């Protein structure tokens, strides 16, 4: 079983064989949207000040 | 006559079938049967895939 | 010996049976009294066999009745007395509430241990889980057979859609389906035997 | 008046819509489905005509 | 001693000690001793904060006009939009300049003149852009290029680094294309800074073809345009149209 | 850069909206658990199965 | 008896596919009316005011 679960570790598809993957995609989207807005905030403040 | 024939050619073949099927079945049951309302089925797919 | 080894069963049957078996199960509809009674018969038979096995296990596990203890001097062992008291705990629980599911809380296991210890019975979670398994299966199967006794005369409830009606007779359909599936599988296997495999055996 | 139209109760709109919708199909419901479906000796063909 | 709990515990201790010196554990120790040295000796150098201080200077006061450039932050903004969504829809949310052109029209030479460096694939009479490359231009005294995905900086005043950059871009372009095909949508991100550069995100696009030449794979004709649309349709973007004016204009296709 | 000043501020307010929008759906989907990933899930399942 | 229908023993026994048919179209008409009403009151009326 440890060997088989290592083979599970190796293959990501074998983790999303059943297409219920909302967890991982949603987590990634949340983190990336936070980065998007964090950079846009400084950009807009620089528009207000620097131009 | 019957017992010796069965022991020589049958019993050691039926016993291993019984035992390995029993281990497979109990292995399946520990991995799938809920222990009441507290069961978490999140990894049931992965359990079945490992099995 | 040799004739057997020169014969093999056509493995494709496994797939055909898969379809055929499904079809026999697929009929979930008991349309009249006759099939209702056949269904209840098979359900009673299948559940009575397991109930008798569970009862024999429980009798060995718990020990003789008092009548035996003074008429035939069938004195109980310490394990039997402990098992009897644990059974009494679980059985008062089930008698008060027949709807209790198989699985208890772990703190419920601790509570059972604590009460048994308080009265003076030594008990551990493993004794409770084994006693619990046998006792709950006995309760489950005997309740199913009492539900058989009520199904034998239950039809008005479903005509009226009466809301206070606990009785719902759906296990009957399962054992009806399985009886018919056993028949269909046996018959398909016989036909494969008598038209394909038995003549191959004669050739071999 | 447009805003007052927004104020029309939802049930009013739904009632008009459903009554008109039923007027548009009921004759077809009986003429095309019920009459040929109900004449069968096998309710499966009744439901097949329905479907 | 028989049927004694303490004796059983002592026996278990002995049995467990022998397993603790098992060949599995011994091989683990032997391999671990080499592993402590393998992929190691980097750590002692890593402890130094001087590189971190330089990165802080870039982030904060870089004591040079280039510091805190707003276009520089826009480059990161667009990169993070790309990270959020491979699909074009969200990348279209924010403005950029998308450059399309007729195949072999010289578009990479135009983008090099605008970037003031030989940083785009340059060749004679051949498809130059096959996977789109987004280069952002910002002002700065140091005429240097850096990939999103790397740590190597390329000096844009010297031919060795410019050629390394061009051929690395070519290799990345090819690596974005499946075997047997020639063109792919995936965008390469390069941040380029230097004196005289304007605040301009510029997206090179696969060159558009009226018809496939025999040597080229047919795929490209359907692929190339779709890719272009993906970036061209951005309602917030500028379209820079590069057309070959030394040929019969009837043969051009980019304007359509 | 004029197009940038006009469009990025609107879309940056919209990206604040976008991150709250992702919060809206995500919290409903996984109120108990936040930003779970399939690799983490695999490791958890491996531990449970070996147990 | 809806149950007599469920029995489906024979035509003489109640064979009420008719009631289930008219129920199904009841649902169809009511849901169509409510969907149309919802689009009206939340989408089309405000567009109407703008126009």
């Amino acid at each position: 079983v440890k060997e088989v679960l290592e083979d599970f570790a190796e293959d990501g598809e074998k983790k999303i064989k059943l297409l219920t993957g909302k967890r991982v995609q949603l987590a990634e989207d949340l983190k990336k949207v936070r980065e998007i807005q964090e950079k846009l905030d400084a950009f807009i403040e620089a528009l207000h000040q620097e131009k | 006559i019957k017992l010796k024939q069965w022991t020589d050619k049958q019993l050691p073949n039926k016993a291993v079938e019984v035992a390995w099927e029993t281990l497979q079945e109990e292995f399946s049951r520990f991995m799938t049967e809920p222990k009441g309302k507290e069961h978490d089925d999140i990894f049931d797919k992965l359990k079945e895939a490992v099995k | 010996e040799e004739s057997i080894k020169r014969h093999k069963w056509n493995d494709f049957a496994e797939d055909s049976l898969r379809v055929i078996q499904h079809n026999a199960l697929e009929d979930r509809s008991i349309s009249d009294k006759q099939q209702w009674d056949a269904a209840i018969y098979f359900m009673e038979e299948a559940l009575q066999a397991r109930l008798k096995d569970t009862e024999n296990a429980i009798e060995n596990m718990v020990g003789p009745d008092w009548k035996k203890r003074w008429l035939y001097w069938k004195n109980r062992t310490q394990e039997q007395c402990v098992h009897n008291e644990t059974k009494n705990e679980l059985e008062k629980m089930l008698k008060c509430n027949e709807e209790h599911p198989a699985y208890l809380a772990s703190d419920e296991i601790t509570t059972v241990r604590k009460n048994l210890e308080s009265r003076g019975v030594e008990v551990d979670p493993s004794l409770i889980k084994d006693t619990w398994h046998q006792v709950y299966r006995r309760h489950f199967l005997k309740t199913a057979l009492n539900h058989c006794n009520l199904c034998r005369r239950g039809f008005y409830y479903y005509q009226r859609h009466f809301v206070d009606s606990e009785l719902e007779c759906n296990d009957v359909v399962l054992f009806w389906r399985i009886q018919r599936m056993l028949a269909i599988t046996a018959n398909t296997l016989r036909q494969q035997l008598t038209n394909t495999e038995v003549r191959r055996l004669e050739k071999n | 008046e447009v805003i007052s139209l927004s104020q029309v109760t939802p049930k009013h709109w739904e009632e008009i819509l459903q009554q008109s919708l039923w007027e548009r199909v009921s004759t077809h419901v009986i003429e095309n489905i019920y009459l040929p479906a109900a004449q069968t000796m096998n309710s499966g063909t009744f439901n097949t005509t329905v479907d | 001693a028989t049927d004694r709990g303490s004796e059983s515990d002592k026996h278990f201790r002995k049995v467990s000690d022998k397993e603790k010196i098992d060949q599995l554990q011994e091989e683990l120790l032997h391999t671990q001793l080499k592993y402590q040295r393998i992929l190691e000796r980097l750590e002692k150098e890593n402890k130094e904060l001087r590189k971190l201080v330089l990165q802080k200077d870039d982030k904060g006061i870089h004591h040079r006009k280039l510091k805190k450039s707003l276009i520089d932050m826009y480059s990161e903004v667009l990169d993070v939009l790309s990270d959020y969504d491979a699909s074009y829809n969200t990348q279209d949310h924010l403005p950029r300049v998308v450059v399309v052109g007729d195949q072999s029209a010289g578009k990479t030479s135009v983008l090099e003149m605008i970037a003031q460096a030989r940083i785009f694939p340059r060749g004679s009479g051949e498809m130059m852009t096959r996977s789109p490359v987004k280069v952002t231009l910002s002002e700065g005294p140091h005429h240097v290029a850096l990939f999103k995905d790397s740590s190597r900086e390329f000096d844009l005043t010297k031919e060795e680094d410019l050629a390394a950059l061009r051929h690395e871009i070519e290799l990345r372009m090819r690596k974005n294309v499946k075997e047997g095909c020639t063109v792919s949508p995936e965008t390469i991100s390069l941040n380029v800074k230097g004196p005289g550069l304007q605040r301009m995100v510029l997206v090179d696009l696969p060159g558009v073809i009226n018809t496939v030449t025999s040597g080229m794979a047919p795929d490209t004709k359907e692929t190339i345009f779709s890719i272009s649309k993906a970036y061209m349709q951005n309602p917030n973007a500028i379209i820079l149209c590069i057309q070959d004016g030394s040929v019969d204009a009837e043969r051009s296709i980019v304007t359509d | 850069w004029k197009m940038v000043r006009e469009s990025v501020e609107q879309q940056a307010d919209s990206f604040k909206a976008t991150r709250f929008n992702l919060e809206t759906e995500w919290k409903n989907n996984y109120p108990r658990l936040r930003e779970l990933d399939r690799n983490e899930l695999f490791e958890k399942a491996k531990n449970e199965i070996l147990d």
